[PDB]
């Protein structure tokens, strides 16, 4: 990366935050052609600023850009939840361009949301294939931190557990999933299996059974 | 930085010649068109001629082709206007005006008064313009036959300023100047108020106070 | 001394108004002499960059022809008036060749082009299909159809007018103030020497 | 030769009005080499505009120059008192060949005021020296046009009189004029009736003031 | 509308080659310049290559110079990127982007305002592996879905009822299992009363392995 950028930044809901972008005298410091891009998870980058401070049609006046030397800056005021995204700066560099390393913005002061949890037993098609997979789907929660625990009856389950890293969905909330691998014999050996989802000190527990 | 300084005023007798100078500072002299402009009293501006010092080829208006020669000296950045066979119609202020090839602005000197007259420095005679007996009356002073300009006229040592009209002097055919200064007062105060005009002529060191009384 | 005329450089550097960069003015200077010391001894210039010629040596050289291009651009754009440079102005407005021989002269003109009166509407070309060749001039004002619907000669959603004003009226930073630029191109060809120093 | 003719000769306006001065050229003149000058009485000309439209140092923005080809114009958007003066245009260039316009005088408009006329006999002390000066005074009139005819024994004089006019008065916007008839003592004693006749727009009829040499 | 669509992503072994394509519509391709920008995992946007309208001006980043070749066919409104000698660092999501105005560098001057969705390119010696699709049967709303288990590489695309069912649909990010295979599950929430009425069919598509499965999810 030729243009450095702080990996993260933060600010409170309704307040402001500044994201800097430091290059050299041949790109950011050589021209007034610094752009800013917003990328929400799963979407293409959106142009927010061009020529240091100009806004495309449709970009709110909460976003303003400035420059002072080799360091450009983006200021987001009236911080809202949808503002949580990645922000990259761009600059002409003489018959080429360059992007900053990128900055992940976190908007603090949000209401916590507990997750929705759905636990699926192994399908009859998978059991017929001498396989068994429990599926535990976790959605609609904020912030992203979450702890998943599997239980066979009331005792903890050791291995066969695969869990995502929580990621953001379309409505700026997090989603995660955990998979428990079992042999068909193990699945029918215990009376029930449980998925314990602990998030911000509160626990959600869903349970499935072979017979039920 | 650019500045044009002309030589001092001159008094020439008819038939003689005069060579006015114009020193330029600032480096734009050589690459300039340096002209001479003339303004006779009560008249407009008249371009006499000009020269480019790099080439030394002067050009002249038709009116001045005969008796005016314009030269330029690059070594000293000075232009000259020499006029021979001076006549009283040549009494004027003479300006050098210059245009650099690098700009469109014009640079002007301060002007050089050239008076063509055969008179020496002389103080003025002061005669009364007495108010007539036959609601406001007019009185004045005739300040006649002085050289050169100027004269100052006050009334009652500056205590009387309202209604005073001091006219610009005229160059008489004799070569001496003459001007009148009048004032209008109430005819009722002609016998009660004393009116004295104070003429001062610094070139000749002449102070004259004349009492203007009714006839 | 062979050509007995003074080069009329005044109507280039000293004009009341300059042209917009997209429609840059060019005056051809031929058969005349000029005391260039008046130029390179001036302190009124914030930019005096020569290429292929020494500024203090202009009186020692003779040239077959001299070209004087003049226009107004933003301050931060003056560095694009140089060989090898790129940018909105160099690509779409005024472009110097890689082998340019001449001088780029610029000075701040906020006092002339950003006066409280106004009416001086300086503009530039936002976009062009291909970059300008060196010393190419484009004064087209054709509305560009960037979308699917024909424009019929009016601005619109994807119907862009190719020119835009600089917006010099308000007070802005020095980098955003108007700068007058004169580009002297000295051509030493096989023709006789006409424009000399003195 | 190029001839620059200005119009009008005199421009009579009030403070706060807009002044439009014309400068016509006999040929096409480059607008890079046309200037305007302001001149107040007793002062050297003040460069106002150069290059058709550039303001010299210190010139207020209410002065604007324009035009091209053969028609040039100086516009004073709002006349201040200090603006009433004479304005010259000038054609120049990078060759020694310049011309000026004959000028335009911008003066204060005012109601017509007739002149008060006074005649003054030569003083006795002056007559001791052999010369007689007869002074005719035209006081506080408007407009400036006025005729002064000298009559000596009802014989109309010419060639022996000199006139002087004051500049327009800053208070009442009037002019004043003095005509001085000069005769030798020998001529002055040959004749009896001395009169100056004054013609002016503010007078229904020419006014004559006179005296008989020797009467009290 | 103005649009850019990338195609040609997939799996490729180190040292081998892969070709990307970008289709353009809604604007006059014939006089614009287009650029490629990639997004590597754990890194930021990186400019890759540019090409002018007439292919007269071509630029490359120093990381890809000598290995990538950009080219265009204005008659087909298409832009190509030939990627040779691919390394592990070349694994990224490759975007096709342009500026609002014509001009080679005008996308840098005024910004890249139209981007494509991107095309994933995965450089790995691991071989392709197609997924097994199992239904997740539902047991006044109910949640059903289907499980896309054990596949490589990313990504898979899941739709419901050939894309007719989009309301209530949530397809989750995939796990990278210790075995090295990805597993993912897509779930839709539907009203309880329509279980015996509406037919629910998940459409899994894993282009690397040419896998196209239509699995019906019905109650137990
Ligand atoms: C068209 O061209 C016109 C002519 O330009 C001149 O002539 C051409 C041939 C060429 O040589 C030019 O280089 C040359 O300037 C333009 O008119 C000229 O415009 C100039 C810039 O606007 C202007 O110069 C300024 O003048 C002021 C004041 O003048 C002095 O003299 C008068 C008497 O004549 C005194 O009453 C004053 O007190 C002044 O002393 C002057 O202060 C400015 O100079 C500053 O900068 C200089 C270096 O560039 C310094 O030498 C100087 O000290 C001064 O101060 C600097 O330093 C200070 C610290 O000591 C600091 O405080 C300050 O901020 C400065 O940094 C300046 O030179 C000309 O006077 C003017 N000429 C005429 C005749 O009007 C015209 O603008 C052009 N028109 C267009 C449309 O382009
Ligand atoms: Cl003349």
């Amino acid at each position: 990366s030729v243009v450095t950028q702080p990996p993260s930044a933060s600010g409170s809901l309704g307040q402001s935050v500044t994201i800097s972008c430091t290059g050299t005298s041949s790109d950011v410091g050589g021209y007034n052609y610094v752009s800013w891009y917003q990328q929400h998870p799963g979407k293409a980058p959106k142009l927010m600023i061009f020529e240091v401070s100009k806004r495309p049609s449709g970009v709110p006046d909460r976003f303003s850009g400035s420059k002072s030397g080799n360091t450009a800056s983006l200021t987001v005021s009236g911080l809202q939840a949808e503002d949580e995204a990645d922000y990259y700066c761009s600059s002409y560099a003489g018959n080429k361009g360059v992007f900053g390393g990128g900055t992940k913005l976190t908007v603090l002061g949000q209401p916590k949301a507990n997750p929705t949890v759905t636990l699926f037993p192994p399908s009859s098609e998978e059991l017929q294939a001498n396989k068994a997979t429990l599926v535990c789907l976790i959605s609609d929660f904020y912030p992203g931190a979450v702890t998943v625990a599997w239980k066979a009856d009331s005792s903890p389950v050791k291995a066969g557990v695969e869990t995502t890293t929580p990621s953001k969905q379309s409505n700026n909330k997090y989603a995660a999933s955990s998979y428990l691998s079992l042999t068909p014999e193990q699945w029918k050996s215990h009376r029930s299996y449980s998925c314990q989802v602990t998030h911000e000190g509160s626990t959600v527990e869903k349970t499935v059974a072979p017979t039920e | 930085e650019v500045q044009l300084v002309q030589s001092g005023a001159e008094v020439k007798k008819p038939g003689s010649s005069v060579k006015v100078s114009c020193k330029a500072s600032g480096g734009t002299f050589s690459s300039s068109v340096i002209s001479w402009v003339r303004q006779a009293p009560g008249q407009g501006l008249e371009w006499m001629g000009g020269i480019i010092p790099l080439f030394g080829s002067a050009n002249y208006a038709q009116k001045f082709q005969g008796r005016v020669t314009i030269t330029a000296d690059e070594s000293t950045s000075t232009a000259y206007m020499e006029m021979t066979s001076l006549r009283s119609e040549d009494t004027a202020v003479y300006y050098c005006a210059k245009v650099s090839q690098w700009a469109l602005i014009l640079f002007w000197g301060q002007g050089t008064l050239v008076t063509v007259s055969s008179a020496s420095t002389k103080g003025p005679s002061v005669f009364p313009l007495a108010p007539s007996s036959k609601g406001t009356a007019a009185l004045g002073c005739l300040v006649k036959d002085y050289f050169p300009e100027p004269v100052t006229v006050s009334w009652n040592s500056g205590a009387l300023t309202s209604g005073v009209h001091t006219f610009p002097a005229v160059l008489q055919s004799s070569g001496l100047y003459s001007l009148s200064s009048v004032v209008t007062v109430p005819s009722s105060s002609l016998g009660t108020q004393t009116y004295i005009c104070n003429v001062n002529h610094k070139p000749s060191n002449t102070k004259v106070d004349k009492k203007v009384e009714p006839k | 001394h062979h050509h007995t005329n003074l080069c009329p450089f005044g109507e280039v550097f000293n004009a009341t108004r300059f042209a917009s960069v997209y429609a840059w003015n060019r005056k051809r200077i031929s058969n005349c002499v000029a005391d260039y010391s008046v130029l390179y001894n001036s302190a009124s210039f914030s930019t005096f960059k020569c290429y292929g010629v020494s500024p203090t040596k202009l009186n020692d050289l003779c040239f077959t022809n001299v070209y004087a291009d003049s226009f107004v651009i933003r301050g931060d754009e003056v560095r694009q008036i140089a060989p090898g440079q790129t940018g909105k102005i160099a690509d779409y407005n005024y472009k110097l060749p890689d082998d340019f021989t001449g001088c780029v002269i610029a000075w701040n003109s906020n006092n002339l082009d950003s006066k409280v009166g106004g009416n001086y509407n300086y503009r530039y070309r936002l976009f062009r299909k291909s970059n300008l060749k060196p010393f190419e001039r484009d004064i087209s004002t054709e509305i560009y159809q960037a979308g699917s619907k024909p424009c019929n000669g009016v601005e619109g959603f994807n119907c862009y007018f190719p020119l835009q004003s600089y917006g010099f009226q308000p007070t802005n930073g020095v980098g955003y103030q108007p700068y007058r630029v004169v580009v002297l191109s000295f051509e030493l060809l096989h023709a006789p020497a006409t424009v000399c120093g003195k | 030769a190029i001839r620059m003719t200005q119009s009008p000769g005199t421009l009579s306006l009030s403070p706060g009005e807009r002044a439009t001065l014309s400068c016509r050229a006999s040929q096409s003149v480059s607008s890079s080499y046309l200037a305007w000058y302001q001149q107040k009485p007793g002062q050297a000309p003040r460069l106002l505009i150069y290059g058709a439209s550039s303001r010299a140092t210190g010139i207020p923005d209410r002065f604007s120059g324009s035009g091209s080809g053969t028609d040039f114009t100086l516009t004073i958007s709002r006349l201040e008192p200090e603006d009433f003066a004479v304005y010259y245009c000038q054609q120049y260039g990078t060759s020694p060949s310049w011309t000026f316009g004959q000028g335009t005088k911008v003066e204060i408009k005012r109601t017509v005021a007739a002149p008060s006329v006074f005649i003054f006999p030569p003083s006795d002390e002056q007559l001791k020296s052999g010369t007689a000066s007869v002074v005719c005074l035209l006081n506080n009139f408007y407009p400036r046009e006025a005729k002064v005819q000298w009559k000596v024994d009802n014989a109309l004089q010419s060639g022996n009189s000199q006139e002087s006019v004051t500049e327009q008065d800053s208070k009442d916007s009037t002019y004043s004029l003095s005509s001085t008839l000069t005769l030798s003592k020998a001529d002055y004693e040959k004749h009896k009736v001395y009169a100056c006749e004054v013609t002016h727009q503010g007078l229904s009829s020419p006014v004559t003031k006179s005296f008989n040499r020797g009467e009290c | 509308e103005v649009q850019l669509l990338e195609t040609g992503g997939g799996l490729v072994q180190p040292g081998r080659s892969l070709r990307l394509s970008c289709a353009a519509s809604g604007f006059p391709f014939d006089d614009y310049a287009i650029h490629w920008v990639r997004l590597a995992p754990g890194k930021g946007l990186e400019w890759v290559s540019s090409i002018s309208w007439d292919s007269g001006s071509i630029g490359y980043a120093d990381s890809v110079k000598g290995r990538f070749t950009i080219s265009r066919d204005n008659a087909k409104n298409s832009l190509y990127l030939q990627m040779n000698s691919l390394r592990a660092e070349d694994t990224a999501l490759y975007y096709c982007a342009k500026g609002a105005f014509p001009g080679y560098s005008s996308g840098w001057y005024y910004g890249l305002d139209v981007w494509g969705q991107g095309a994933t390119v995965t450089v790995s010696s691991a071989s392709t592996k197609g997924p097994s699709v199992f239904p997740l049967a539902p047991s006044g709303t109910a949640a059903l879905g289907c499980l896309v288990k054990d596949y490589f590489p990313e990504p898979v695309t899941v739709s419901w009822n050939s894309g007719a069912l989009t309301s209530g649909v949530h397809t989750f990010p995939a796990v990278l299992q210790s075995s090295g295979l990805y597993s993912l599950s897509s779930v839709v929430t539907v009203p309880s009363s329509s279980l015996g009425t509406q037919t629910y069919i998940c459409n899994v598509n894993h282009k690397p392995s040419n896998t196209k499965v239509d699995k019906r999810v019905e109650p137990k």
